[PDB]
RNA sequence: ACUCUUAAAUGUUGCAAAAUUUUGGGAUAAAUUGUAAUUAGGGGUGAAAGGCUUAUCAAACUUAGUUAUAGCUGGUUUUCCACGAAACCUAUUUAAGUAGGGUGUUAUUUUUUAUAAUAAUUAGGUUUAAAUAACUAUAUCUAUAAUUAAUUUGUUAAUUAUAAAAUUAGUAUAUAAUAAUUAGUUAUUAUUAGAUAAUAACCAGACUAUUAGCGCUAAGGUUUAUAGUCAAGAGAGAAACAGCUCAGAUUAAACAAUAAGGUCUUUAAAAAUAAAUAAUUAUGGAGAUUAUUUUUGUUAAUACUAAUAAGAUGUAGGCUUGGAAGCAGCCAUCAUUUUAAAAAAGCGUAAAAGCUUAAUAUUAGAUAAAUUAAUGUUAAAAAUUAAUUGAUACUUAAAUAAUCAUAGAUGAAGAGAGAAUAAUUUUUAUUUACCGAAUUGAUAAAUCGAAAGAUGGUAGUGGAACGUUUUGUAUAAAAAAAUAAAAUUGUGAAAU
RNA sequence: AAAUAUUAAACCCCAGUAAACGGCGGCCGUAACCCUGACGGUCCUAAGGUAGCAAAAUUCCUUGGCGGGUAAGUUCCGUCCUGCAUGAAUGGUGUAACGACUGCUCUGCUGUCUCCAAUACUUGCUCUACGAAAUUGAACUUUCCGUGAAGAUGCGGCAAUAUUA
RNA sequence: AGACAGUUUGACUGGGGCGGUCUCCUCCUAAAAAGUAACGGAGGAGUAUAAUAAUUUGGGGUAUCUUAUUUUAAUUGAGAUCAAUAUUAGAAUGAAUAUACUAAAUUUGAUUAGAGUACAAACAAGUAUUCUAAGGAUAUAUGUCUGUCAUAUUGACCCGAUAUAAUUUAGUAGAAAAUAUAUCGAUCAACGAAUAAAAGGUACGCUAGGGAUAACAGGCUUAUGGGUUUUGAGAGUUCUUAUUAAUAAACCCGUUUGGCACCUCGAUGUCGGCUCAUCACAUCCUGAUGGUGGACAAUCUAUCAAGGGUCCGGCUGUUCGCCGGUUAAAGUGGUACGUGAGCUGGGUUUAAAACGUCGUGAGACAGUUUGGUCCCUAUCUGUUGUAAUUACAAGAAAAUAAAUAAGAAUUAAC
């Protein structure tokens, strides 16, 4: 059903023709996923100053 | 973005869809230094959290010191927007909701000059467990 | 609502002939 | 009674194209009803609901214009041989349509303005970048020239500005400068097409790899770019699979070597030599436990382990405090007695007391092992530098391997099933070999072609044929039809 | 050929018409306490919603607030008023009688229900005579999970069934 | 005089509609040739000007900072500095520095005619300009100039019009008229422009098509949602983890609100209730156990655990929810938000009618209110039950075991 998420395997050379798997497990060296609930800050003239 | 005019102009910036870069690392001013070790969106709490610590190592009461023991470069560089709930795609893009900093992978977050190697590492090892990222912290001394 | 759009059309500029080629 | 039909059940291809049964309304009146007749299609009639007008009413029925029109759906009848697309651009009351370009086929011509590969070569301004001109922000230095306060004003103390010099981070719409590849032209080699004419189909695209833009850098999502495959393409491997890999099928037929893949059994095909894991073994997370291996150094023979003991003093340090006695908090971190013992690294108290580590002793057990380079021979009741590896403890820490890290809803459901403890089986590394496609080579035939070799194919173009009806050939010759079965020939429709 | 002068109905201007249609305000401050606002000014309008009724067949926030009835009531009755978006022949208010009209309540009554049982006929089942209908790619027609044009009797994988009515 | 009639009443679009846009220019996107889309991000244009134009001439090079000067600078002098700034008519990019800015003298090249290549390019359209001829300006000219530094600064054809370098045949000659060279007139802005000439409603509705295209449901996604796990601001006498938990973080599930638009548009479906059920465990009670700031009791928390059990009633169309009363407890959810070829049809989505509001009007409403029609004989699967035929061991009449599966009521006052 879920072909998306099918792995593909050694005869699959690493890629099926629907899959949206192994374009994701890419991203886990250079994006993190982020959220909504955090604390609001607008202001982009901040000092990070101590 | 654009730096021109921040305040007054509505300002909007394309999503990188794979953006990565590495900046070779290297100490100019001080000592030792914290340094990041993955691509990331640094946000500002993950600063904010952490602020008080470092102030109770670098500064305290009844000591005078004339040089300098930190530098901080960090500026926001990302707005990220969002759509709302109920809303179709097209139509135009979203609004904003925060601001981040994106980073590249070697980044002198945090550069140091004689201050205590004992608690930056008992400190950067919790900050690290926070974040969930990778991050280091090099003294001249190892080096 | 969207305002913007509205671009215009490429120009078809650079050399058209290089270097070593009949004049 | 008659007339109408509120309410329910039944019935719903029923007894009935609106009824039966029970109940209920009006019942001398704006009543009910028979006979015959009038009113007629955007008009009739209407105590008005868009109702009725022969079961048909937001405009009847019948015939006729009329074979209404349809950029739409549904359909388009026998065979063989060759070649072989598109789902892109540009315009459109246009977006499921159409037209031209582009791609296809055929034909013609003393016909290459062509494709691929290699190499040379030219511009560029993505990328590169301990680069920094710009924007946003920013750390330092200094000649020189000056200041302020105070009677320690022939001193002391604290400070400011500045030429030259000068750092650092970031960015879609930041770059003086500067990659590879792509692209243009020229040459070389090899293939075999190119140009013109006559003319059809397409103009809903899908996925994957790389790359970007909107999006929760969510979606089998949506829109561009560069290749490949499906589309229009079987066979083998992926448990089963339009889009991934291998590969590109003329047809035939009980030969061999191979491609991705796979060799315990199911399942065709192999074993050897060394090692990892012991988990009902694949298959993965922040992070935790265990084990192993490797590693840093201002460390150290009183190493380390165990048993017993000790762990003190000036001192309740000074101050503060309702109290502060080593240990709320502030400043200080001195000194002595000891073989050693922190104005204490911690627990503890209302404050005291009391407990334990660091530092340490007695006794026994017990680790300290291997090396490199120098001034030829003369100092000495005597003394040797620089340096490595390794055993142990403290310390810096990381890596590898296994285990755990909760799970949904018809039934193990993951891992194709079962099993297997590495002995022909999981995993890792060398070695030698095999099975395995419609691939390739070998054999036979057909068609194009001198020959080598070519022949998958949808829309779609072209070529070659079968069968049926009619007429003439026929002023000639004669039963050749139809139905069923079998046989025979043909690449086949079919024929005899 | 063109132009000027002469002029009708109609149109414009003007007047009238509101049981024709239609329409009906706000700001400032003011009274032994804020708030309240009889009143007084203030700006505008053609005029400023008058009487009366009012959570209505009209109420978005709303199961509005209080009371009544019920062991307990979003509906019902009565009542108050920010009437979101009431209002006078699109008629306002009230009203005895009449209603196969809509909403709420009470007594009585009872298989509606707690809780369903027994009985009669019909229908039905068996034999016999007669004998329809829409439908239907073919059919030797199994469960589960997985699979996939995305919810499988039909593919894959472990299995089930002596055969049929 | 909509009294009556014949007709129009755009398109794109992540359903459609409301809203917004529709042509032209510049950059980013764009991936070092050119090109490259999107209801992607931003800004601009529908002009100006007879000197802001053409040829010569002069001046300081511009700009930044400091300083001195008969206190004055047409535009003073000197010195240092500037990955090319200052500017260059207006947006942005690009480029120039013999630029640009400034002063001045003569002047109209912002003229006419004819031939042709190249870029670009479906077409049509648009662009740069050399060569030849006439007739001029400038002034050593030897030479330079066919509007402005550049790119946008607009519109086809038809019809018609003013001035005219040329011709004429509706019998002939003229008039009339047509055409020709130069030239003017449109927010035809839906900007390739279908007409000179154009708005709406349909709950009375019809036909052709589409899952090319929506609402329920399935499927993918899981921002949101719920839950586990790590960290531990702050409460808890002290004290982070008896209890509690902000913030930050790593995974899971697929019950909510939603995004996409893959299946179905060639007879059906929406919530709720009656009857009937089955499954999970992330368990409300019962049962076992650890921990406790646990004396006992009552209770709080966590783990193992699915055997059996889990209310009636009033108001509402109602799941829910409030209320009254109780119980050992009154569980969270999936199964086309289970169950309409098994029942109901009250709500909501047709036709009638009414109030309010909007609207000239037809009429409309994510407002209200009264009323209100879809049907079925079960071929196969599946299932509850009942038999027939046949087979096995020689044939037959009877009695049993073995084996597997199914089933089993929970609670507890006193
Ligand atoms: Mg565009
Ligand atoms: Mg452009
Ligand atoms: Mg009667
Ligand atoms: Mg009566
Ligand atoms: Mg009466
Ligand atoms: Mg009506
Ligand atoms: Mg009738
Ligand atoms: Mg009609
Ligand atoms: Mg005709
Ligand atoms: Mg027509
Ligand atoms: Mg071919
Ligand atoms: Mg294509
Ligand atoms: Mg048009
Ligand atoms: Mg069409
Ligand atoms: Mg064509
Ligand atoms: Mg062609
Ligand atoms: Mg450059
Ligand atoms: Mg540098
Ligand atoms: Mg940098
Ligand atoms: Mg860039
Ligand atoms: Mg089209
Ligand atoms: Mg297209
Ligand atoms: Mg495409
Ligand atoms: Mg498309
Ligand atoms: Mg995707
Ligand atoms: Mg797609
Ligand atoms: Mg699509
Ligand atoms: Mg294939
Ligand atoms: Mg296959
Ligand atoms: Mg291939
Ligand atoms: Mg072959
Ligand atoms: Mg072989
Ligand atoms: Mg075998
Ligand atoms: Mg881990
Ligand atoms: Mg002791
Ligand atoms: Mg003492
Ligand atoms: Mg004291
Ligand atoms: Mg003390
Ligand atoms: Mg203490
Ligand atoms: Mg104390
Ligand atoms: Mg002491
Ligand atoms: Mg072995
Ligand atoms: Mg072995
Ligand atoms: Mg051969
Ligand atoms: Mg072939
Ligand atoms: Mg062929
Ligand atoms: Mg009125
Ligand atoms: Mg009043
Ligand atoms: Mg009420
Ligand atoms: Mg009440
Ligand atoms: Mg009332
Ligand atoms: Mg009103
Ligand atoms: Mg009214
Ligand atoms: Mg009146
Ligand atoms: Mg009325
Ligand atoms: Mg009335
Ligand atoms: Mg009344
Ligand atoms: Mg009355
Ligand atoms: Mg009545
Ligand atoms: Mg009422
Ligand atoms: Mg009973
Ligand atoms: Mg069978
Ligand atoms: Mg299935
Ligand atoms: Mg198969
Ligand atoms: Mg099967
Ligand atoms: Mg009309
Ligand atoms: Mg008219
Ligand atoms: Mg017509
Ligand atoms: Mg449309
Ligand atoms: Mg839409
Ligand atoms: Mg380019
Ligand atoms: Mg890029
Ligand atoms: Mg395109
Ligand atoms: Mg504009
Ligand atoms: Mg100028
Ligand atoms: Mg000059
Ligand atoms: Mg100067
Ligand atoms: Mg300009
Ligand atoms: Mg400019
Ligand atoms: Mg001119
Ligand atoms: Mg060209
Ligand atoms: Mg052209
Ligand atoms: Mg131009
Ligand atoms: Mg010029
Ligand atoms: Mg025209
Ligand atoms: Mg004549
Ligand atoms: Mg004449
Ligand atoms: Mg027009
Ligand atoms: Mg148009
Ligand atoms: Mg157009
Ligand atoms: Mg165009
Ligand atoms: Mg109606
Ligand atoms: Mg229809
Ligand atoms: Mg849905
Ligand atoms: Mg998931
Ligand atoms: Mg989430
Ligand atoms: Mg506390
Ligand atoms: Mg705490
Ligand atoms: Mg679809
Ligand atoms: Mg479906
Ligand atoms: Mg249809
Ligand atoms: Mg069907
Ligand atoms: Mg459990
Ligand atoms: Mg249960
Ligand atoms: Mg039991
Ligand atoms: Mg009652
Ligand atoms: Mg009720
Ligand atoms: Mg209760
Ligand atoms: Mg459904
Ligand atoms: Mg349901
Ligand atoms: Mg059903
Ligand atoms: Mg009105
Ligand atoms: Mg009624
Ligand atoms: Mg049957
Ligand atoms: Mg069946």
């Amino acid at each position: 059903t879920n072909r998306n998420a099918r792995p593909p395997k050694k005869a699959n050379h690493g890629a099926r023709p629907c899959s949206s798997v192994m374009r994701r497990l890419k991203k886990k060296y250079f994006y993190r996923r982020t959220k909504e609930a955090m604390t609001p800050e607008m202001e982009p003239k901040k000092k990070f100053e101590l | 973005m654009r730096f021109k005019n921040l305040s007054n102009t509505k300002q909007v910036s394309f999503k990188l869809r794979n953006f990565k870069k590495t900046t070779k690392y290297r100490l100019v001013f001080g000592n030792s230094m914290i340094l990041l070790y993955k691509n990331a969106r640094f946000e500002s709490i993950y600063f904010e959290l952490f602020r008080k610590y470092i102030k109770v190592i670098s500064k305290k009461k009844n000591i005078n010191i004339n040089y300098r023991n930190c530098w901080i470069f960090l500026r926001m560089n990302t707005p990220l927007t969002k759509k709302s709930k109920n809303s179709r795609m097209g139509k135009g893009k979203g609004a904003l909701y925060r601001w981040l900093v994106r980073l590249p992978k070697h980044y002198k977050l945090l550069e140091f000059k004689n201050v205590n190697y004992y608690r930056l590492n008992f400190l950067t090892k919790k900050w690290s467990k926070r974040l969930s990222l990778p991050l280091a912290f090099v003294s001249k001394a190892n080096l | 609502s969207t305002q913007n759009g509205r671009d215009s059309i490429g120009r078809r500029l650079g050399i058209k002939k290089f270097g070593g080629e009949e004049v």
